[PDB]
């Protein structure tokens, strides 16, 4: 069931990614960690104006494959 | 380019949050008003370009209007999801000393000031890599600051000449 998805980061990179549709959000954010080095808990990943929350997966969102995905995270903060 | 600043173009990524990726190097277009890195930086960036006669202690105010604006906006605010907290543990810590604030609190501060931020952050450089804007209005009525390093902010004015 493997597909991509591309996702555009604040800083204006965008990057693919190997994901499955049972894959939860949090998987999501683990893989884009490994390649940008973001921490999960920093990262505030949107789809369609919607930001995705932790304990769903792709599927929940119809996010199909070649979906493309926006990349925030926070600037400052404790 | 004396008029690079009229044709950024700005991308809606969820309601009321704007990106852009312009290439340009901060200190063309602004002057920096450097802030002390005491922690409170954020607050005093803010106060610095909203408050008259503003000093090292104006910041008390912008966060007393945090406060105001979390009461409204906080529960709602989706980067407020990934600080975890109830409302009153965040006011807790959101008002003690020295404790950075955030894109949060520029969201709900937009908001309840009715004005529009923008954050301008670079990555040891000149050079900015992106910036993200609270509100719907311009980078010539907005109040925009300068995220450097992890969690430093200074005030941001345009330079007169770009006016
Ligand atoms: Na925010
Ligand atoms: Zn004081």
């Amino acid at each position: 069931d493997k597909m991509q998805i591309f996702v555009k980061t604040l800083t204006g990179k965008t990057i693919t990614l190997e994901v499955e549709p049972s894959d939860t959000i949090e998987n999501v954010k683990a893989k884009i960690q490994d390649k940008e080095g973001i921490p999960p808990d920093q990262q505030r990943l949107i789809f369609a104006g919607k930001q995705l929350e932790d304990g769903r997966t792709l599927s929940d969102y119809n996010i199909r494959k070649q979906s493309n995905l926006y990349l925030l995270w926070r600037l400052g903060g404790w | 380019s004396m008029d690079f600043l009229r044709s950024l173009d700005w991308t809606q990524v969820i309601a009321g949050q704007y990106v852009s990726n312009p290439r340009f190097n901060i200190s063309d277009y602004f002057e920096i008003v450097r802030q002390p890195g005491d922690g409170n930086c954020f607050y005093h960036s803010i106060a610095e370009l909203t408050m008259p006669n503003k000093t090292d202690h104006s910041y008390h105010y912008i966060k007393r209007l945090t406060e105001s604006a979390a009461r409204k906006y906080y529960q709602e605010e989706p980067e407020a999801r990934l600080v975890g907290l109830s409302l009153e543990d965040y006011l807790k810590r959101m008002l003690s000393d020295n404790e950075w604030g955030s894109t949060l609190e520029a969201s709900m501060l937009a908001k309840e000031m009715g004005i529009t931020i923008i954050i301008w952050t670079v990555a040891a450089s000149d050079e900015v890599e992106a910036g993200i804007k609270f509100g719907d209005g311009d980078v010539f009525t907005a109040v925009n600051l300068l995220h450097s390093g992890q969690t430093h902010f200074d005030a941001l004015r345009i330079l007169p000449q770009f006016e």
